[PDB]
């Protein structure tokens, strides 16, 4: 897992609402699964038909600002996933000559 | 999905936008205080209106969750805090009338002016002139004249609005499922649903009365000593057995008695311990003071200050380029953006104020782990208590010698200790009975025991019975004296000072038991002690997720408030007061000036 601070790159005045995160979902996500569904999360037995009681938007925006603390600064995270399937290894490290 | 899961989902969805709007409002307030401009004023007003509308909408929408089907205390407290509509539950006309009355009272209190009888055009204002006359003047005519003018300005021209304000507040309290406004203010002290930690509103009153009765001998001896000392400074004015006049108390309202230290000092032949001259000779600045305070707070085990704190706090007066207000207050913008606005200079008072502000910021960072609805101390007095105990720990001679302000060959005698104890008593203990009397009078007014025409009479009766202040000028029922108070005219509590004093004394008695210390209690220093630091941080991080009784017992080991720490602290001063009053009259007579 690779991560680094990007306060001077992703921050913007009056809040940088370009970044969002999912906080509500019907169930947990499987590893290596991607889902960009924007359906309103139904928190009750009543059918969901719009914004209101027991119907909240599952996506929330960060709003990065340069005056935030170290714990709230934007951090770009890159995770390297290696595959070891039964196939010739086309990817290798550098070799010194 | 049960009701608890839905409530948790609602809280998680609401807290994000709540913190966002709170940070926006805090940034607007910071821009207003650092630069007073029309654009900043408009932005702050818009942010406040948006925040009020958001709170009203959230309180209206939060009524769908019942409190009877909640088994989690952290969620139940947040639901109870959200269900309180506040002033937004009243109608439009009543809300507009209440706001108009509040604005009128604020303008009357702010525009308080004292003019001379010979020159009606020659007038003065409160802060530069009236405080200087009541604090640094020895004339019987000028002080009494200024006090009478200030008492005549705020009065009969405000009671017809104050009564309607009280009626509207009672209606608002009855609309929020409360008996009266007093029970609404005491709602934070009531705890229910906890095994062995329940607390009632009457129990608080009983404990306050018991603490007052236990302090009564010490306050009586202190008042007798102050009267005996002021009798020589004002001959034929201070009664030997009667009460003391209000204009000679050293305060506009008789709250603090610190101004009388120049005339009531027992050992004025030697200067008091002051590190101002040391900082002037060493040419220090506010940056060095804040660095020393940060090192002191880190040495006890607390985390260091954040980078944004040092990169955004205005710890130095910018001058004429910015219209900044030199008013030291704690600022918590949220999301790690902690700032401090203070025009710190090279003085011991500014040193203690900076230590108090840093203690407040450390507390804010401590309870920052709790959600936005719980980002607050266990009560309205924990912050000030922590700040005061930190200031007292920093003001110790050992810490001053360690930081390099005092010489290593410095010594301390009993006279300096007695002077320091007398100063602390005049600063803190001098306002306790006045606070108790004001709070009891306001509670009885809210209860309706004094309906129409016994306000001023019973007010002065209780004042002469508890505090012992005689009227220097005959008054009547129209002169509403309590209306001139800062906290009464602006709708602020007053018992919070007594609560924070009790909490400060209890914390001073508790934390000094773990840290190694020898000698009296006022010399206790918790520096370089990780045990006491961890014991305090275990309580500072609780926030409002737990009742104040459990948080207090986790520190002092007691399930209820206690006042014996104050007696153990002032015993060295109490013995000297008894020795001085052994040959003098004790007490005060309530019969004086038969007008």
């Amino acid at each position: 897992v690779i991560a680094w601070n990007s306060n001077k790159l992703d921050s913007k005045h009056s809040g940088n609402y370009d970044y969002w995160y999912r906080s509500l979902r019907k169930s947990k996500l499987k590893p290596f699964e991607r889902d960009i569904s924007t359906e309103i999360y139904q928190a009750g037995n009543k059918p969901c038909k719009g914004k209101g009681p027991n119907c909240y938007f599952p996506l929330q925006s960060y709003g990065f600002r340069p005056t935030y603390g170290v714990g709230h600064q934007p951090y770009r995270v890159v995770v390297l996933s290696f595959e070891l399937l039964h196939a010739p290894a086309t990817v290798c490290g550098p070799k010194k000559s | 999905s049960t009701i608890e899961e839905q409530a948790k989902t609602f809280l998680d969805k609401f807290n994000h936008e709540a913190e966002d709007l709170f940070y926006q409002s805090s940034l607007a307030s910071w821009n207003y205080n650092t630069n007073i401009t029309e654009e900043n004023v408009q932005n702050m007003n818009n942010a406040g209106d948006k925040w009020s509308a958001f709170l009203k909408e959230q309180s209206t929408l939060a009524q769908m969750y019942p409190l009877q089907e909640i088994q989690n205390l952290t969620v139940k407290l947040q639901l109870q805090a959200l269900q309180q509509n506040g002033s937004s539950v009243l109608s439009e006309d009543k809300s507009k009338r209440l706001n108009t009355i509040l604005n009128t009272m604020s303008t009357i209190y702010s525009t308080g002016k004292v003019c001379n009888p010979d020159n009606p055009q020659e007038c003065l204002l409160l802060e530069p002139g009236l405080n200087e006359i009541m604090a640094n003047s020895l004339d019987y005519n000028e002080r009494l004249w200024a006090w009478e003018s200030w008492r005549s300005e705020v009065g009969k021209q405000l009671r017809p609005l104050y009564e309607e304000y009280v009626v509207l507040k009672n209606e608002m309290a009855r609309a929020n499922h409360y008996e009266d406004y007093g029970d609404y203010w005491r709602g934070d002290y009531e705890v229910n649903g906890v095994d062995g930690y329940d607390y009632s509103r009457g129990q608080l009153i009983e404990d306050v009365e018991h603490t007052f009765e236990e302090i009564k001998p010490l306050y009586e001896h202190l008042h007798a000593y102050v009267r005996a000392k002021l009798m020589n400074a004002y001959p034929s004015y201070i009664s030997p057995i009667g009460c003391l006049p209000a204009h000679l108390l050293g305060d506009m309202w008789g709250r603090f008695w610190t101004n009388l230290y120049s005339l009531t000092v027992p050992f004025g032949q030697k200067p008091n311990i002051d590190v101002t001259d040391a900082m002037v000779d060493q040419a220090w600045d506010a940056q060095r003071i804040f660095k020393e305070a940060e090192k002191f707070f880190v040495s006890v085990g607390l985390p260091n200050m954040t980078q944004g704190f040092w990169e955004n706090s205005m710890l130095t007066d910018p001058g004429n380029v910015q219209k900044a207000v030199c008013h030291p207050t704690a600022w918590d913008l949220g999301k790690g953006d902690f700032r401090i606005l203070m025009c710190t200079k090279v003085t011991m008072d500014d040193f203690l104020t900076a230590h108090h502000e840093m203690g407040h910021i450390q507390y804010d960072m401590a309870y920052a782990a709790q959600p936005f609805l719980l980002r607050n101390g266990a009560n309205e007095g924990f912050h000030e208590a922590v700040g005061e105990i930190m200031s007292l720990s920093a003001a110790t001679p050992k810490h001053l010698k360690s930081i390099g302000l005092l010489s290593p060959d410095f010594q301390e005698d009993n006279e300096t200790e007695i002077n320091f104890l007398l100063k602390q008593a005049l600063t803190i203990v001098g306002t306790l009975p006045f606070t108790y009397m004001l709070e009891k009078w306001r509670w009885m007014v809210f209860k309706g025991e004094i309906p129409k025409d016994q306000w001023m009479k019973k007010w002065w009766e209780m004042k002469r019975e508890i505090v012992g202040v005689v009227e220097p000028v005959p008054h009547d029922e129209t002169y509403c004296d309590p209306a001139s108070l800062f906290h009464v005219s602006n709708d602020y509590s007053f018992i919070r000072y007594y609560t924070r004093t009790l909490y400060q004394f209890q914390f001073q008695e508790a934390l000094c038991q773990a840290a190694k210390h020898e000698g009296p209690l006022h010399k206790c220093d918790i520096s370089n002690s990780t045990e006491a630091g961890q014991k305090l941080f275990n309580m500072l991080r609780l926030g409002k997720s737990e009742p104040w009784t459990l948080a207090l017992e986790n520190v002092v080991g007691a399930k209820n408030m206690n006042v014996r720490p104050l007696l153990n602290y002032f015993e060295p001063l109490f013995t000297w007061l008894k020795d001085q009053n052994k040959n003098s009259f004790v007490g005060w007579s309530t019969d004086w000036s038969p007008y």
